[PDB]
């Protein structure tokens, strides 16, 4: 009945054993990766997580972690165009249109 | 008097597709378990004490070890999961590796020929018992405090080790020797009859309540997925079922009508069929998008030399598939730069129709040293062993050596694994086939690279007006004045211009007004003119 | 080489006891 406990990752490119293909030495022994992998799905089952995972270079991923099970559904965000711009540049300014601080000029 | 659990059958174990495993290992490890005691211990024997499941990941050696585990009247299953035993301070993984048997120890000494069997499961045994060797760290001590618990001074009778692992061939030697780690099994990808009880297995509760439509069929299904791996199959359940839910979320739900039209809901054909394009796609399968992307614009006819190389390629295809005293072949596009051989390839290997197609080119590569590109040819190459029909292509070769004409210089460890790996059979039954790509082929005969191929085909470029004019033709543009002058220009001299350098002079000839357009034309190819 | 361990020490805290035996056993008598 238990509800659902989610967690945020952060860069997690930043533990994985395939930059260390690349010219350097960086693989954190790997063994971290198989441990969470151990958590998420294995011999004990759960079933109340969604773990979320976000990432700046998905080239380093590593391949064992996108089999299905596991983290499962990808996506990209990218920049916003005019009509982005205008509704963000909207939002960040209504606290001073309230109160008339800012000029009609602008 | 049992051993077993009273009530049991292997039709509901839910596992589908491991039927002679199954009965191997229950002959090997389970028969001196139930028989009578009293001529087991007339005979004197011991009992086995352990088992060792390997091979291609997902394909259900955790579900058959759980099983196997919550079959017998043992004691509920301990667990290792991995890397849990490891500490920081000095002599602390050897107290959690002796926690594990204290309590068989403890009833063999209270009880006798009596105790009730405890089962210890080790999942991944390559992560710590690697080979005992220069340090190591912790490895070399946890290795023999393992070594010497299974098998030592005093004598345990009543325990049962299972070990999972994908690599085999990275454990420490002494521990698979007759006496500890005994019996060991491969679990493999599974053919029709494997897929057709799998998705039984996974939609018979779907089946019992009418939710399944009848217009589905099972047999199309499994004809139709050829090395899907199980959790595959299970994806492709579950993909299909959320799209028939989403098909409702926008018309009964979605307006909080009734939702007697939500409970008419069933999984048609239609959700399986477009879920299985969008959706899933194998790890050991064919995967329809690289094909879209390297041959770009489509393979027109310019002429005869086209049909021959179609033909011959067949012809290749058509040998590898069906010979006995041949499993290996080889063959190797040539020609000279801008010709069109990286999709004159993919073209050959995607009209194939083999279950298992890759494409290893260097443009993924940017930066490797040679270690990193040695282990990636090598990783592409395991795969091609694991299904009974396959095709590697390996593209632009002179890339990979990082060849360079001053020196010369070149990589000579890629050249020396690129040659061994050309002339190496797969295991027994399977076959193979590999394409290669270069535009040097004098070189690579220096290197004594073309003994290891078996033949060769060459790919000739545009060397007479007819042929440019059938170009210029279907590709269309011009127009025909435009092309008749081009025509009563061009038709008395000679022309030598590959096929993916025509597309650009016609995009610069593209750029002026109308009236300069054909003059221009004319004096680029002039000027980019040549012969042999 | 990256695997680096270590040893470790301990201390206690003490109280006091010895004659307080003397003064419960005096009260009781
Ligand atoms: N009959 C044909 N044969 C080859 N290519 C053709 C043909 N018809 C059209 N093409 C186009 O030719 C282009 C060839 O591009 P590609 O990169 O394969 O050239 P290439 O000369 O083989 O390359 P490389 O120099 O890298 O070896 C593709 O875009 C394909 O669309
Ligand atoms: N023979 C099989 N029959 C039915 N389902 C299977 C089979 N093998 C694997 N599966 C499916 O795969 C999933 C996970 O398998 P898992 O135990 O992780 O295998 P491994 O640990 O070898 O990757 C399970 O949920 C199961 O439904
Ligand atoms: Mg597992
Ligand atoms: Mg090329």
């Amino acid at each position: 009945n238990s509800g659902l406990h989610i967690i945020i990752f952060d860069e997690i490119d930043a533990i994985c054993k395939q930059r260390g293909s690349m010219a350097g030495s960086t693989g954190v022994h790997d063994t971290v990766v198989n441990q969470l992998l151990s958590k998420i799905d294995g011999v004990e089952q759960l079933n109340n997580i969604l773990v979320i995972g976000m990432t700046n270079r998905p080239d380093l991923i590593d391949e064992a972690l996108l089999r299905p099970g596991r983290l499962e559904v990808k996506m990209e965000i990218g920049l916003p165009d005019e009509k982005g711009r205008l509704q963000i540049l909207h939002i960040h300014t209504a606290r001073m249109r309230g109160h008339q601080l800012l000029s009609a000029d602008v | 008097q049992s051993i077993i659990n009273p009530d049991w059958n292997f039709e509901k174990m839910g596992i589908g597709g491991l039927d002679k495993e199954f009965s191997d290992i229950f002959r090997r490890a389970f028969a001196s378990r139930v028989f009578p005691p009293e001529i087991v211990e007339q005979m004197g024997c011991k009992h086995v004490k352990g088992i060792l499941l390997y091979g291609p990941p997902g394909c259900g050696k955790t579900l058959l070890a759980r099983q196997i585990g919550k079959m017998l009247n043992a004691r509920e299953p301990k667990v290792v999961n991995g890397p849990e035993i490891l500490n920081k301070y000095v002599g602390e993984s050897e107290a959690n590796i002796r926690k594990l048997f204290a309590d068989a120890e403890e009833e063999q000494r209270r009880l006798g020929a009596n105790s009730g069997l405890h089962i210890i499961i080790f999942d991944e045994i390559d992560a710590i018992c690697k080979q005992r060797g220069g340090s190591t760290g912790v490895h070399d001590t946890v290795v023999n405090q393992l070594l010497s618990k299974i098998d030592g001074v005093e004598q345990l009778n009543n325990i049962l080790v299972i070990g999972m692992t994908n690599r085999p061939d990275l454990i420490d030697e002494a521990l698979l020797r007759p006496g500890r780690l005994e019996v060991k099994m491969e679990i493999g990808l599974p053919d029709e009859k494997g897929r057709l009880q799998i998705l039984h297995i996974h939609t018979a509760r779907m089946r019992g309540h009418q939710l399944l439509s009848a217009d589905v069929d099972i047999k199309e299904l499994a004809v139709e997925t050829k090395n899907f791996s199980g959790a595959e199959l299970e994806g492709l359940v579950r993909a299909a079922q959320s799209t028939a839910m989403n098909r409702h979320i926008k018309a009964s739900t979605k307006v909080e009508v009734d939702m007697e039209k939500a409970e008419s809901l069933q999984v048609t054909r239609g959700d399986f069929l477009a879920s299985l394009e969008n959706d899933i796609k194998p790890a050991f399968g064919t995967n329809q998008e690289d094909y879209a992307s390297y041959i770009m614009n489509g393979i027109i006819k310019w002429g005869d030399p086209v049909t021959r190389v179609l033909d011959d390629g067949e012809l290749l295809v058509q040998q590898t598939k069906n010979s006995d005293r041949t499993p290996l072949v080889s063959v190797l596009l040539e020609g000279p730069p801008h010709s069109g051989k990286t999709a004159l390839a993919a073209k050959i290997a995607e009209e194939s129709n083999f279950p298992f197609i890759k494409i290893c080119s260097p443009d993924k590569m940017i930066g490797f040293s040679e270690t990193a590109k040695c282990q990636a040819m090598k990783k592409i190459f395991d795969d091609a062993y694991k299904s009974q029909l396959s095709c590697v292509v390996v593209d632009d070769i002179e890339r990979l050596l990082d060849y360079v004409p001053i020196g010369p210089r070149f990589s000579n460890l890629v050249l020396q694994a690129l040659l061994v790996l050309l002339k190496k059979a797969p295991p027994q039954g399977r076959k193979l086939l590999i394409i290669g790509t270069t535009s040097r082929k004098d070189v690579l005969q220096e290197m004594e690279m073309l003994n290891a191929f078996s033949t060769t085909i060459h790919v000739p470029n545009i060397a007479t007006g007819e042929q440019l004019l059938e170009a210029l033709e279907l590709l269309g543009n011009f127009k025909d004045k435009e092309r008749t002058t081009i025509a009563q220009q061009v038709k008395g001299k000679k022309v030598w211009i590959g096929i993916k350098k025509l597309l650009m002079l016609i995009e610069m000839s593209l750029q002026m007004d109308p009236e300069y357009r054909v003059r221009k034309f004319l004096a680029l190819l002039r000027e980019e003119g040549a012969s042999p | 080489s990256i695997s680096k361990q270590a040893l470790s020490e301990i201390e206690t805290r003490h109280s006091e006891i010895i004659k307080l035996e003397n003064s419960i056993r005096e009260l009781h008598d």
